[PDB]
């Protein structure tokens, strides 16, 4: 439920 | 359709951010992930994911499992536009098929294959 920032998922 | 993030964030700002983030990161897709309505299942610490387009729906699935700290025995299902997405699809493909008018892709998660 935290929506402050986008989680940069590793490729 | 029962996403809190839509309640809290009006459509024009959403669309604005989706447009910008797809321009800036065209090899990635923006995904919002929330618990399905009436789901009885562990919380997800984060809601917004910028996902490489080549990652499969399966890999994103196992990623989210891990973030919830599910035990092996615990079940998890994804819903997107009233379907369960196929594990072999890429998040890029899923995004192109399913993103809404705000340029986000919405995935609902749950413990049960029951939805509505």
């Amino acid at each position: 439920s935290d929506d402050d920032f986008w989680v940069r998922v590793a490729p | 359709m029962g996403f809190v993030y839509k309640e809290e964030h009006p459509f024009e700002k959403r669309r604005s951010e989706g447009e910008k983030i797809r321009k800036k990161y065209p090899d990635r897709v923006p995904v919002i992930v929330e618990k399905a309505p009436k789901a009885r299942i562990g919380d997800l610490d984060k809601k917004k994911y910028l996902v490489p387009s080549d990652l499969t729906v399966g890999q994103f699935y196992f990623l989210i499992r891990k973030r919830i700290h599910l035990r092996a025995e615990d079940a998890l299902f994804f819903f997107v536009n009233n379907v369960i997405p196929p594990t072999s699809a890429t998040m890029g493909q899923l995004y192109q098929e399913h993103h809404e008018e705000d340029f986000f892709l919405y995935i609902a998660y749950s413990d049960e294959s029951v939805y509505g």
